[PDB]
């Protein structure tokens, strides 16, 4: 499970990190358009 | 009114029910403030709990009303209760409360939840000191009548003047050529333009002055009808962003005349009227003090 | 000891007011060992004066009740860092308490202790009327969470920090709308959150119209019922060539040299206007260089003023100060103007009064500057793009997306930018707090401070939402409280240079004179006079005026709007000729309101004629149909009274407004010289609409800064970095050289002066009319005597002196307060 | 033409007012002069756009003449009015529209 | 005479008279505009050029 927390908000992010860490996955944050490219290609480090 | 047939509850009405209702309203306020408004009809667990807490705050405030409506007359019996100044306000709060919380359980709208924000007012009925204070600031404006009646007509006169002069003038702007992308620079808010006139002409490279643009502030600041002219005049009167309106009228119709309209609106409307109001209030504070010092 | 103790406190003040960002290590040492010696010196102070003034007199007096708290905390804070006090934010507030210890000692002086017995009682007695104001803000915060809570779901990338998403944010937004700062931006977000500028969406303007009007009115009964009750009782307790042919012409030759100084060309160093004005230069120098001799060889502070003015104008036939030092030409007017001397002297002696409250606000603002440095020092840096957080990362280039579109981008070099109003040293903190006090751009600083992350790191959205309190307590003290007891100061002071009733009555009855009425003979037109002054006719014309107004408003953008104007023009000109058929044209113009209506009927006629001539083969003549509704004012006797009471007093104190006009003149000329070669680039604050090229543009800019528009952005728009105008005369490659740091002195000074004068100007006009405001309309007054005059003139139509004895019946047309 | 007409009508009342103690007649005439000026002003307006609807140009002799004439008439008529209209009362017993 | 033959009325009507003469002379005179697309300098008036 790779979980992405998109946007700039105040909602809690604990559970989403847990979902990512409890399921052999990873947790990414995408706050703007500039972060999209580098955060959407970075799961191929976990897959390898 | 009637005998002591039902009025076996007025016995407690004079107990320390001050604290029991003050704290209940205070907890209602705190439960109103921890609510978290979510968009597009989402929700979270907590909000769904603070509604299962509204029938607990809309019950206490209803039985503490059916405890006083049967302890004074048939309803009032002399126009006492509902004609008591504040006890009718509490009754209206408990009226809209149950009315709206029942109307919601019928079509199982949300705008009806907005009368729920009056419940903090029952604190001013709670203590007496705030009753006498809220009755002072309502008596200090009996003299401020003529000044408000002089401001209401200056806003109305300036709305009509601006409606005559600048109606439908801020509607063209510098678009990119053959495109619907308004052309600006880094910190420039989109201002009007003029092709073959006296207003400002487009200076961005590939840009043209063309019409069919709603207006400066997403279509809110303009003198296109009476409502919007009143809105923008009132906004300049409070001296907030009046220079933006001036600069936009400059950019549309020309540089030399329009300042008379605004420099005079800010001198008369803002400084003069504020002077009047300060004078009329201190002339009422010093008088009441010279009368209450004599006690 | 009374002065060694203050030497101690001054050393401690200077040790606290030198903590800046990136200080040298020796300064850190000098400070960390200079408080230790003063802590060990304040340890013995509560042991010696516990021995000289007895022991139990350390607690029965409030003054030194805390000097033990000073050290009790000092020692406590001295051993917390070295045990567990991590969180530099928490360590930063430990040094704040230190500031409190300095405050108790500084306060000693009679003037600085006599007022807390009044100021503290002002707050503590009236802390119940503060509760209603806090409850107003708490109701409107909740109402905003309802209306706009979670409705700012805009699909762009523009950041709208002032929203209503949760309770602290809604409280911040409502507070900002109360102070008035940028409330219109919040309104536009609210109107776009709903549909748009359509029918149901614009109705949420109301929330912002009642919150600003009814919320700024409780702030007149809160912070200004304090400085009319709890500052008046405080002072009440403390109570317990000599012709008109030459001098009146040489005065007139200052008003010409000054206007020649105004209309100059600062851009082109040598123009025809400058070449032409260079002759009036020598003329206006020479005359006053040959008019000092007549006034100093015939005779023996004010004329040396003139001689310096003419000396600087002669040595000008670096050297650039010669052209700024010449701008004090309008100040020799006070020399010959006798009417203006007496107002400038009141302005000079109005300052001995404000030195006790103006020095308590600067010390209060200096207390907050050091707290601000303790909190926000170094934290106001940022990167161009908010993804890099240290200066080592904020290098290179990055993409920006126009309109928020991921396929339309641009390369920008990213740079580690420091804010413009930061809090690094106490001078910068003091400048920032100054701009916050005038309410301008304070939410930008608030949100820059809520996001402050660490010492050399960039911002973290919504990090410390409690740092709002710092900005909201300051604003409550300085801008709302001290700025109100200072005005109350001025008011109750002017109350001294400003019984009664019997006096004014006997002067009224003695000086007053009865009225004219122009009652006619010749019944043919007596008939028409009987209807002209009937209540039916008067209460018909008001209806016609209201209907005219409603017709004038019904128009909109995209004919009937003209024929109806023809109709109303006709109806009013017929009433004018119908009244001339009654007042014989001699009693008609005797009444000013009738002259004023005659002035509008002609304007309307010309209006319609010009419209029809344009259509048959002047956009401002259309204001005559609009002014018709101003003559609704012959009936609103209360409102007309209220207008005359203040016009008579603006027409009585013009020499004070002359001060404001001279201030604008001097400052506009100085600024036209200093920063007048800056380029007019759009997207900045020195642009085509707001610049210093000509004289009207400079005066409009100054008037904009007086109102409190973004005067700090204009201040930053001219400070030695500014591309020079192309038409200017300057060395090549010397482009980025226009603008001066003198700007910081120019604006900060202007504002203060202009904020001062205006206040002055308000209270004069107020106190000048203090009879009308502080008046009972129930016991007596000049209104009763005016009504007596009315019933008199009813029986004696023309004045012609006084009337026959009996028709003594009038005591039935008399109100009981008179008979 | 309209401005000249106003000048003539204002001069009528201005002449016939210095005699017979018909002082009040200074109140109408004044405003006539005012309106005179105003009309000349809008002429300028017209002329302005004319010189733009047709190259270099220049206002030399009678445009300054008209500008000055309009300003003279305008300020002079308003000053005649404020010098004829009795007075801002300035005292609670003083009052406009009074006797002498 | 107080609002008629005081000085300020006479000086103000002298101002009016100068305005009148400048106005009656600034009408028929063709002395305020020129043009040359560019030696053909035209000259404007109120009726004919
Ligand atoms: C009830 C209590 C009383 C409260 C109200 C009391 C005050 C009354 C309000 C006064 C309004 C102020 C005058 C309006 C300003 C005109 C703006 C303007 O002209 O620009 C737009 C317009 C721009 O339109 P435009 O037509 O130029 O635009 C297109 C360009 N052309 C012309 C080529 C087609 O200006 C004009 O139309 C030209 C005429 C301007 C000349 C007006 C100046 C004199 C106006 C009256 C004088 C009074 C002074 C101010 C009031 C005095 C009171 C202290
Ligand atoms: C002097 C003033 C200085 C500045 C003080 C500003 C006003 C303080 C109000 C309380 C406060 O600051 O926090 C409100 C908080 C509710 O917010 P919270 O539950 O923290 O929301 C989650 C965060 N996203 O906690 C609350 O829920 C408080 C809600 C207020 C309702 C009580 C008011 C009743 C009437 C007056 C009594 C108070
Ligand atoms: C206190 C109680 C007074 C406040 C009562 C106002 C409650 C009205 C409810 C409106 C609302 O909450 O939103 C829904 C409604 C429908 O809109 P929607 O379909 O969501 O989309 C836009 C097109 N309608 O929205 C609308 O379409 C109408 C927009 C709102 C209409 C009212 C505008 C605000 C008025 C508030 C002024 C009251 C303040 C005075 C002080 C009250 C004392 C607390
Ligand atoms: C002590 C004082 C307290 C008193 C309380 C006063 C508070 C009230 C102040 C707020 C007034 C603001 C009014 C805002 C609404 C104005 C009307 C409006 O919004 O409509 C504009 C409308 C646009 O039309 P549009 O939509 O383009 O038409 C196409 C339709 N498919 O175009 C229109 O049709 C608008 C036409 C309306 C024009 C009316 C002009 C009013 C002038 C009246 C002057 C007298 C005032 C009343 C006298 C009172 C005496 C005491
Ligand atoms: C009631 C209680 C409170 C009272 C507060 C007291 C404050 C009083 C002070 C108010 C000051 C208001 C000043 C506003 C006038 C500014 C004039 C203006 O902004 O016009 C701009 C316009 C630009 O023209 P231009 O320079 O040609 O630029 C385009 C390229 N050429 O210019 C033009 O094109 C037309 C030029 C006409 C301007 C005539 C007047 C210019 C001089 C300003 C008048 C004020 C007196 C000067 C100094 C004292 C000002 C107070
Ligand atoms: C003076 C000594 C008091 C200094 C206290 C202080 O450091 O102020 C902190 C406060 C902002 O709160 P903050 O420090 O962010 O909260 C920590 C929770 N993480 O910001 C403040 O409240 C500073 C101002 C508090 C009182 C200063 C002057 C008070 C005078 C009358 C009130
Ligand atoms: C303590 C109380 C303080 C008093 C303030 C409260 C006053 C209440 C205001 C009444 C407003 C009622 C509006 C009536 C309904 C209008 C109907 C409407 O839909 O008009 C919208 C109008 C433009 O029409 P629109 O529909 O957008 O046209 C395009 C296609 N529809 O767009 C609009 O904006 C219409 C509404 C205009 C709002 C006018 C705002 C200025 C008037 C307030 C200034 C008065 C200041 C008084 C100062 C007193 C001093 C003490
Ligand atoms: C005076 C006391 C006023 C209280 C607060 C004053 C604000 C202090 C401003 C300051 O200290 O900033 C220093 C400023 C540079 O600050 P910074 O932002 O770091 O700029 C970096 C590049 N130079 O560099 C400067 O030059 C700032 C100098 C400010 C000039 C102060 C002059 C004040 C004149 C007003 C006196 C008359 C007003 C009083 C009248 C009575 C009525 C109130
Ligand atoms: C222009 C020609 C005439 C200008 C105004 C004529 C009307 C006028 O001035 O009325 C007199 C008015 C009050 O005077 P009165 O009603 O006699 O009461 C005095 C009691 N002590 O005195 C006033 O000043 C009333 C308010 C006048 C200002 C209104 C603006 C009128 C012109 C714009
Ligand atoms: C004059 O006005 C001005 O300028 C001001 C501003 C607004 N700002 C600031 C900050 C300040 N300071 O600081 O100072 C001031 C004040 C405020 C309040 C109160 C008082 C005061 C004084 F002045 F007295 F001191
Ligand atoms: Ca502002």
């Amino acid at each position: 499970v790779f979980t992405f927390s998109v946007g700039q908000h105040n909602y809690d992010r604990g559970p989403i990190q847990w979902m990512a860490c409890e399921n052999k996955g990873y947790y990414y944050e995408i706050p703007s358009i500039g972060a999209i490219r580098i955060n959407t290609q970075e799961y191929l480090d976990v897959l390898g | 009114q009637n005998p002591l047939r039902k009025a076996c509850i007025s016995i407690v009405e004079w107990k320390p029910f001050e604290t029991i209702i003050l704290l209940t309203i205070f907890a209602n306020c705190v439960a109103l403030a921890v609510y978290l408004p979510m968009p597009e009809d989402d929700n979270n667990s907590l909000n769904l709990g603070l509604e299962k807490l509204e029938y607990f705050f809309l019950t206490v405030f209803s039985i503490e009303a059916a405890m006083k409506i049967i302890a004074y007359g048939f309803l009032f019996h002399q126009d006492a209760y509902l004609r008591s100044g504040w006890n009718v306000l509490d009754f209206i709060i408990v009226f809209l409360g149950v009315f709206t919380a029942i109307l919601e359980q019928v079509n199982v709208v949300k705008a009806l939840r907005a009368f729920r924000v009056l419940r903090p007012l029952r604190l001013v009925s709670g203590v007496p000191s705030l009753q006498v204070v809220l009755n002072s600031i309502f008596k200090a404006m009996l003299p401020l009548f003529h000044i408000a009646l002089l401001v209401l007509f200056m806003v109305i006169i300036y709305a009509i003047i601006g409606l005559e002069l600048f109606k439908g003038k801020m509607h063209k702007t510098c678009y990119y050529i053959g495109t619907d992308i308004v052309a600006t620079v880094e910190n420039e808010k989109p201002s009007p333009c003029a092709r073959t006139g006296s207003g400002r002409p487009c200076t961005i490279n590939g840009s043209e002055c063309r019409g069919g643009w709603p207006g400066p502030n997403h279509g809110i600041t303009h003198f296109d009808n009476f409502g919007f002219s009143m809105l923008t005049v009132y906004q300049c009167i409070t001296m907030e962003g009046w220079t933006d309106v001036l600069y936009w009228v400059n950019d549309a119709i020309g540089n030399e005349w329009p300042w008379i309209y605004f420099v005079t609106l800010i001198l008369l409307g803002s400084f003069f009227i504020l002077n009047l109001v300060l004078g009329v209030l201190s002339g009422e504070f010093t008088k009441e003090r010279e009368k209450a010092k004599s006690r | 000891f009374y002065w060694l103790v203050i030497l101690i406190v001054a050393l401690n003040t200077l040790s606290i007011a030198s903590e800046h960002h990136n200080q040298p290590l020796w300064l850190t040492h000098l400070q960390d060992i200079a408080n230790r010696v003063l802590l060990s010196l304040f340890t013995i102070e509560m042991l010696l004066k516990m021995y000289g003034l007895g022991l139990r007199q350390y607690f029965m007096s409030i003054f030194n009740r805390f000097d033990c708290f000073v050290v009790c905390s000092g020692i406590l804070e001295l051993l917390l860092v070295e045990s567990g006090a991590m969180t530099p934010l928490g360590i930063s507030v430990l040094r704040c308490i230190r500031l409190l210890r300095l405050f108790k000692i500084t306060k000693y002086w009679t003037s600085l202790s006599n007022l807390v017995a009044s100021l503290l009682n002002s707050i503590r007695s009236i802390a119940s009327l503060l509760l209603l104001l806090f409850l107003f803000i708490i109701i409107f915060a909740l109402l905003g969470m309802q209306l706009f809570g979670g409705r700012y779901d805009f699909e762009d990338t523009e950041v709208r920090r002032s929203n209503f998403d949760n309770f602290p944010q809604a409280l911040i937004s409502v507070f900002q709308v109360l102070t008035g700062e940028d409330w219109n931006s919040v309104m536009y977000n609210g109107i776009m959150a709903y549909g748009g500028p359509s029918y149901p969406g614009v109705l949420v303007c109301i929330y912002f119209i009642i919150l600003f009007v009814c919320g700024n009115y409780i702030l007149l009964n809160v912070f200004l019922a304090i400085a009319v009750d709890n500052l008046a009782e405080a002072e009440s307790l403390t109570s317990a060539v000599n012709a008109t042919w030459f001098t009146n012409f040489i005065l007139l030759f200052i008003l010409l040299s000054s206007a020649a100084l105004a209309a100059e060309d600062p851009i082109r160093a040598e123009s025809v206007r400058n070449q032409i004005l260079g002759y009036f230069d020598i003329a206006f120098t020479s005359v006053f260089t040959v008019e000092i001799v007549l006034k100093m060889t015939t005779y023996g502070y004010f004329n040396i003023l003139d001689l310096l003015v003419v000396a600087v104008s002669l040595i000008s036939m670096v050297v650039k100060i010669l052209r700024v030092l010449r701008v004090l030409r309008p100040l020799r007017a006070i020399n010959r103007a006798k009417g203006l001397k007496h107002v400038v002297q009141c302005v000079f002696v109005a300052i001995r009064t404000i030195g006790n409250i103006v020095l308590v606000t600067t010390l209060l603002q200096f207390m907050f500057a050091c707290i601000g440095v303790q909190l926000f020092k170094g934290k106001f840096f940022s990167c161009n793009d908010l993804s890099k957080m240290t200066e080592e990362e904020c290098r290179g280039y990055y993409y920006v997306y126009k309109d928020g579109d991921p396929t339309q981008m641009e390369l920008r070099p990213r740079q580690w930018i420091h804010n413009d109003f930061h809090f690094d040293n106490v001078l910068s903190a003091m400048m920032s707090l100054f701009t916050v006090s005038t309410f301008e751009g304070w939410p930008q600083l608030l949100y820059r401070a809520i996001d402050s992350n660490e010492e050399d790191m960039g911002p973290v959205y919504n990090n410390r939402v409690e740092m709002a309190i710092f900005f909201i307590i300051y604003i409550i003290l300085i801008a709302f409280f001290m700025m109100n007891i200072f005005v109350g100061f001025v008011i109750v002071t002017f109350q001294e240079q400003g019984d009664k009733n019997q006096r004014q009555c006997v002067q009224y009855a003695l000086k007053a004179r009865p009225l004219r009425c122009y009652i006619p003979k010749n019944p043919y037109q007596y008939q028409v006079w009987y209807v002209v002054t009937s209540s039916y006719f008067e209460y018909l014309m008001f209806a016609l005026i209201m209907l005219n107004t409603i017709c004038l408003g019904m128009q909109h953008y995209h004919h009937i709007s003209d024929i109806l104007n023809v109709a109303f023009t006709i109806i009013f000109t017929l009433e004018m000729i119908l009244k001339l058929l009654a007042f014989k044209a001699r009693g008609y113009f005797g009444d000013p309101w009738n002259v004023f209506d005659f002035l509008i009927v002609i304007g309307s006629i010309i209006d319609v004629i010009l419209s029809e001539i344009d259509t048959f083969l002047s956009a401002f003549f259309r204001l005559f149909r609009v002014m018709r509704l101003i003559k609704l004012l012959s009936r609103a006797e209360g409102v007309r009274t209220l207008l005359w009471t203040f016009i008579k007093s603006f027409q009585a104190l013009p020499y004070v407004a002359l001060l404001i006009v001279m201030l604008f003149f001097i400052y506009a000329v100085i600024g036209m010289q200093m920063f007048g070669k800056i380029a007019l680039v759009d997207g900045t604050q020195i642009n085509r609409n707001n610049n210093f090229q000509t004289f009207p543009q400079a005066v409009l800019l100054l008037f904009r800064c007086a109102t409190g528009e973004a005067w700090q952005e204009i201040l930053l728009a001219c400070s030695y970095g500014k591309l020079c105008d192309p038409e200017s005369d300057y060395a090549p490659g010397e482009e980025y050289t226009c603008g001066t740091n003198f700007a910081y002195y120019y604006f900060i000074s202007f504002y203060m002066l202009c904020a001062f004068l205006i206040i002055n100007l308000f209270v004069a006009v107020i106190m000048d009319n203090f009879d009308y405001l502080t008046r009972d309309w129930s016991i007596l007054g000049p209104h009763h005597l005016d009504e007596f005059k009315a019933i008199w003139a009813e029986y004696d139509p023309e004045a012609k002196g006084r009337i026959k004895h009996l028709d003594v019946t009038l005591l039935r047309r008399i109100q009981p307060p008179l008979g | 033409v309209f401005s000249l007409g106003f000048l003539i009508m204002g001069t009528i009342c201005a002449l016939m007012a210095f005699r017979k103690k018909r002082d009040y007649l200074l109140r109408p005439a004044s405003m006539f002069y005012v309106f005179a000026g105003l009309c000349l002003f809008v002429s300028l307006e017209v002329m302005r756009q004319s010189v733009k609807r047709m190259i270099e140009y220049y206002y030399s002799w009678s445009f300054a003449c008209a500008c000055a004439a309009f300003v003279l008439l305008f300020l002079g008529g308003i000053s005649l009015l404020l010098f004829s209209l009795p007075r801002m009362p300035q005292n609670p017993w003083e009052s406009c529209m009074d006797a002498e | 005479m107080s609002p008629t033959e005081a000085p300020k009325v006479r000086v103000t009507l002298f101002c009016i008279l100068v305005g009148i003469v400048l106005a009656m002379t600034a009408v028929v005179s063709d002395h305020w505009a020129v043009l040359s697309p560019h030696c053909e300098a035209a000259h404007f008036g109120l009726w004919r050029i």
